[PDB]
């Protein structure tokens, strides 16, 4: 994984200490990036659960 | 004394409009005179409405 400012991430581990921007998509050959396994799949799940997250009658 | 109605195809506006002699002030809320705020929408209410269905959107 490639953060915004052209860093790699060794360790898939920084995630949780807080949250990350990555650079966007390209196809060129001297800058090419991929979207993830899992890119924007979890989109209503992210919503469902933020809502979850911020009411706090719970 | 409180009654909420929600009536679809309304059709009890009659059965409690009597002669305004009798002073039973009525709250005739239709679509013209309904004032809902789309900004007091949640997260799927507001998806519903504005991102619709019937496509794979991008």
């Amino acid at each position: 994984p490639k953060l915004s400012n052209g860093e790699l991430v060794e360790n898939r581990q920084i995630y949780f200490n807080e949250k990350l921007e990555f650079t966007s998509s390209n196809t060129s050959k001297a800058t090419k990036a991929s979207n993830g396994p899992f890119n924007g799949e979890f989109n209503r799940f992210l919503s469902r659960f933020e809502t979850k997250l911020t009411d706090k009658r719970l | 004394s409180h009654i909420i109605i929600f009536d679809i195809h309304s059709e009890y506006k009659s059965a409690f409009e009597i002669d305004k002699n009798e002073d039973f002030n009525l709250n005739y809320l239709d679509v013209e005179k309904l004032k809902l705020p789309y900004w007091l929408m949640n997260s799927e209410e507001l998806e519903t409405l504005f991102i619709e269905s019937n496509e794979q959107n991008s």
